[PDB]
């Protein structure tokens, strides 16, 4: 919740109407144009509503205002669900907001392309196929006298 | 179109 409001620097731009500006602080957090943001839906049940902060300023009319971008999540998609709930996309949806609606300030990335990287078989831990188990790897050690043909597993099985 | 309609 957003009640201490300043904004932070000179206007940048006036309409002689609206004021605008780069930055603002809102309680102790400072927020500049392009940062990302958080909004808590009309059904507070609903999952927040993500926003880029487009512009910040102040209107003879109406009071501390900035322009919410909003992000979309794959529920509001043709896709459904996803399989990651900090997974987001671009949306031409757009929204003048006034600055106490702000929830909180959150970080959004960029994820670029990537390549299909080491397709390497790992590891994590052991089973224990009698007992059905998940365990952290035993850790038998070899004899420098076994070293040259140690088997862990011949090793704990006698 | 908005998407945020409360007041307060
Ligand atoms: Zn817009």
């Amino acid at each position: 919740s957003k009640n201490r409001i300043s904004w932070v620097g000179d206007a940048v731009k006036t309409d002689g109407k609206k004021s605008y500006y780069k930055k603002v602080c809102i309680d102790s957090e400072t927020l500049e144009v392009g940062d990302c943001v958080s909004v808590i839906p009309d059904d507070s049940s609903k999952p927040l509503y993500l926003a880029r902060v487009t512009a910040l300023w102040e209107d003879s009319s109406n009071g501390q205002m900035f322009h919410a971008h909003w992000f979309c999540a794959g529920t509001d998609t043709v896709l459904g669900a996803t399989s990651d709930p900090l997974e987001l996309f671009l949306v031409d949806e757009c929204e003048d907001m006034q600055l106490s609606y702000i929830h909180s300030k959150v970080q959004v990335i960029y994820k670029a392309p990537s390549g299909a990287g080491s397709a390497t078989y790992f590891y994590q831990l052991w089973y224990d196929q009698d007992y059905a188990r998940f365990e952290s790897p035993p850790k038998t050690q070899p004899t420098e006298d076994n070293k040259y043909k140690f088997c862990a597993s011949c090793a704990r099985l006698a | 179109h908005r998407k945020v309609l409360r007041d307060n």
